[PDB]
């Protein structure tokens, strides 16, 4: 599958 | 930790997935999301942070 990842400020 | 998200191969939205899922099939769509709140491709796409 295509993924990404994203900045998470809670974590 | 980083947000990991998942495209789905049918209506090309962005949704996120629980950490550590870090094995997914080949193709994914929106039907196999663990959330039912977006497991249809009408829900729009959640925005980032
Ligand atoms: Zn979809």
């Amino acid at each position: 599958a295509r993924t990404k990842q994203t900045a998470r400020k809670s974590t | 930790s980083d947000q990991t998200w998942v495209q789905c191969d049918a209506c090309l939205k962005w949704r996120k997935l629980p950490d550590g899922m870090d094995q997914l099939p080949e193709k994914w769509y929106c039907s196999n999301n663990p959330d039912p709140q977006f497991r249809n491709c009408e829900v729009p796409e959640e925005p980032e942070d």
